[PDB]
């Protein structure tokens, strides 16, 4: 009813920069009793939400002054300088003086670090599992920066299609990389039809491709 | 925020 | 020691209810309204209504009208909310949180997830991702846990009982052509540890009561008997 159009949807920063995150109420959120009810919200990776700012520009009890909060009637703004890692998140705007209350649309922010290569890691599937009559082969991209990232099955040295999954980590709240993770599902049968596994990655961090590989029954 | 019950 | 506590999980029937339950302490009860905000990944946090314990008031969002209830009983500490009607779209994290008249969402709840569908429960197999040369580079080698077939989310997982967490990754649950979830959870260690250490992944799967402790042993790698394409 009252609707709070939130800007960006995300929002690219530089570790140690400033970024600004603004908010736009429909309809004035003045209160009668004078007050702005006007909060910042943040939600982490894997946390509840967590209160920044309340009263436009006041600091929830242990919130860093590097987080500062302005804006008047209509416009506001959220402040944060000197970014650091834990910041991460998506940060919310929330009006509190008309009921209905009301979020913003949520700005997420995207911390920006030097370059960091992968970490290459495979897994051949686990003799229980085989036991199952599935197979899952797990190749392991370990703390990269950025996301951007090519996984490439081979099975005896022929590229395979339409048989992986692969899944990526939220930005680390202390190191600001990505993880990800690429499962190689195949029948138990085709498992033991072919005799070399690999994985091959490309990265911005890397040289070149680098290719990590098994044979069955090796490990 | 102000709480659906402040007014009462 | 403020807290408000929340069941993890409600799995639900398309047409069904479910009931939310918010349970406070450390703090007089009546003094604070209980609020639920709705979080699903692309439509962000959404202010789904409110019950003010004082005054017996309560309010919901246009959209949830008609659908919604919420009470509380002051004598247990408790709010609630009761959705009925349930679809698809009403999948998604409730949390509640509480707010002193003037005052902001100081506390919240660790929140439910609530999935609507008619597929029964399923707890997960939980396999090794044995440490070994192929899972070693320089002094760091990388281990895990694969979470396969279960549904519904969340699943938790925590390794050493916690008392390991530095280097964990946890990855986002993936829905597999099945209908079931499926998640690796892995962590690196000094590849000197692995003679010496024991490393445990605790898995808890808790809408189907499944909890599984494994032990993820080294495994030795016989190069030489390795072929390679170069």
């Amino acid at each position: 009813d009252v609707l709070m159009t939130q800007t960006p949807l995300s929002l690219p920063v530089s570790l140690g920069g400033q970024a600004s995150i603004s908010c736009r109420s429909s309809q004035s959120v003045v209160y009668s009793d004078g007050d702005t009810y006007l909060e910042w919200y943040l939600q982490k990776p894997g946390q509840s939400p967590k209160l920044l700012i309340y009263k436009v520009s006041r600091r929830f009890s242990g919130v860093p002054d590097r987080f500062s909060g302005s804006g008047s009637g209509t416009d506001f703004t959220l402040k944060i300088s000197r970014v650091e890692t834990e910041d991460l998140g998506v940060y919310y705007c929330f009006q509190g003086s008309h009921v209905p209350y009301t979020f913003g649309g949520g700005t997420k922010l995207e911390i920006k670090r030097t370059v960091a290569a992968p970490s290459v890691f495979i897994f051949p599937p686990s003799d229980e599992q085989l036991k199952s009559g599935t197979a899952s082969v797990v190749c392991l991209l370990n703390n990269f920066y950025p996301r951007e990232a090519k996984v490439q099955w081979k099975v005896d040295n022929a590229l395979q299609s339409g048989n992986s999954q692969e899944s990526v980590t939220e930005q680390d709240s202390k190191d600001s990389t990505y993880s990800l993770s690429s499962t190689l599902t195949l029948s138990k049968a085709d498992y033991e039809k072919h005799k070399v596994y690999a994985c091959e990655v490309t990265h911005q961090g890397l040289s070149s491709p680098v290719t990590k590989s098994f044979n069955r029954g090796e490990c | 925020a102000v709480g659906i019950g402040a007014v009462f | 020691q403020v807290q408000l506590l929340q069941s993890g999980a409600e799995l639900v029937r398309p047409g069904a209810s479910v009931t939310l339950s918010c349970k406070a302490s450390g703090y007089a009860f009546s003094d604070y309204e209980i609020h639920w905000v709705k979080q699903t990944p692309v439509r962000g946090l959404d202010w789904i209504g409110a019950f003010d314990p004082k005054s017996g008031a309560s309010a919901s969002n246009q959209k949830v009208k008609g659908r919604a209830i919420l009470t509380a009983d002051k004598s247990s500490s408790t709010a609630y909310m009761e959705l009925r009607s349930l679809t698809s779209e009403d999948s998604a994290v409730y949390y509640c949180t509480r707010l002193r008249y003037f005052g902001y969402f100081d506390v919240w709840g660790t929140g439910t997830t609530v999935t609507v569908s008619s597929a029964s429960t399923k707890g997960p197999s939980v396999f090794p991702l044995a440490p070994s040369s192929k899972s070693t580079s320089g002094g760091t080698a990388a281990l895990g846990c694969l979470v396969k077939d279960y549904f519904p989310e969340p699943v938790t997982v925590s390794w050493n009982s916690g008392a390991l967490t530095s280097g964990v990754h946890t990855f986002p649950a993936v829905l597999q052509s099945s209908g079931l979830y499926s998640l690796s959870s892995v962590v690196t260690v000094p590849s000197s540890s692995l003679g010496t250490q024991t490393y445990i992944c605790n898995v808890n799967h808790k809408p189907s009561n499944t909890k599984v402790d494994k032990k993820v042993e080294p495994k030795s790698c016989d190069k030489g008997l390795e072929v390679l394409f170069q």
